[PDB]
């Protein structure tokens, strides 16, 4: 039975930091070229992440680096949300633990109101006491949870995937449970909780994308696989041609 | 690409 959970488990990522210096003052040019930095850095272990997830091998190879493409974004903020809320109860945006966001760098960052969304989103893990468990299956089922209207090179094996992983998530909700109005109640709440997810990164999708646009002009600067990834894989999301899957209308 | 790069790896 844990068997599923166990994999999980076994491949989440640990720590990873930024490399901010964090005894230089604040600054709009510093703040982002250290998320930008970190983002590179994280990529990485999402994509190693990615490929160990059970049954991802079953998907086409270009349809593996689409998937992990498009939900890059969704799956760090998620990611992130969960740990400011266990380090820091969601007081602050734990991003890394050199790169710890309070209101100041908030406001210098010139994306308050998307780092106010990420805190709420963060608050909600404690309002609605997601367990470790629904976490993880939830960050997993993110990575299926976006993808072009056009469909993938084999959407089937794509469907069958994330059918499985919505699946797993039922199981965890019936686990210590034996009503099922009581699963139904929390499906609910977690499916809600999952489509939130999807309006906050395209904020910051939108942002990040500005910003490579004017990057040389700001100060600004971006890695390459997220130069690469911003330019060539976020315009299809913002012009409407990837879309995120949500569970409620 | 560095993508294709970091993919291979
Ligand atoms: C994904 C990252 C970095 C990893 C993380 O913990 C979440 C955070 C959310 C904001 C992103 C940031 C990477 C760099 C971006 C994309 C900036 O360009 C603007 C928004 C930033
Ligand atoms: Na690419």
């Amino acid at each position: 039975q844990p068997i599923f959970l166990n994999v999980l488990e076994a491949i989440e990522p640990g720590v990873v930091c930024a490399g901010h210096d964090n005894n230089q003052p604040d600054s709009f040019a510093a703040l982002l070229s250290s998320l930008n930095e970190l983002g590179e850095r994280q990529l990485v272990h999402v994509v190693k992440w990615a490929k160990a997830l059970p049954g991802f091998r079953n998907l086409h190879v270009d349809d593996q680096m689409a998937v992990i493409q498009y939900s890059w974004m969704g799956l760090m903020v998620f990611a992130m949300g969960w740990r400011s809320f266990t380090n820091v109860n969601s007081r602050m945006l734990y991003f890394a633990p050199d790169l710890v966001f309070n209101e100041y760098r908030m406001h210098k960052s010139r994306m308050y109101s998307q780092c106010v969304r990420m805190r709420h989103l963060s608050q909600e893990f404690g309002w609605l006491q997601i367990t470790p468990q629904e976490f993880l299956c939830m960050k997993a089922l993110l990575l299926f949870s976006i993808i072009p209207v056009d469909g993938l090179k084999n959407q089937k094996f794509f469907d069958e995937l994330r059918m499985n992983y919505i699946k797993e998530l039922d199981r965890i909700i019936a686990c210590k449970r034996k009503n099922p109005t009581s699963c139904s109640r929390r499906f609910y709440q977690l499916t809600k909780l999952l489509d939130s997810v999807q309006p906050i990164a395209r904020e910051l999708h939108q942002f990040t994308f500005d910003l490579l646009i004017k990057s040389h002009m700001v100060s600004v600067d971006f890695p390459e696989m997220m130069a690469e990834i911003i330019s060539v894989q976020v315009p299809k999301i913002l012009s409407g041609k990837v879309k995120p899957i949500y569970f409620h209308t | 690409s560095r993508w294709a790069e970091v993919w291979d790896d």
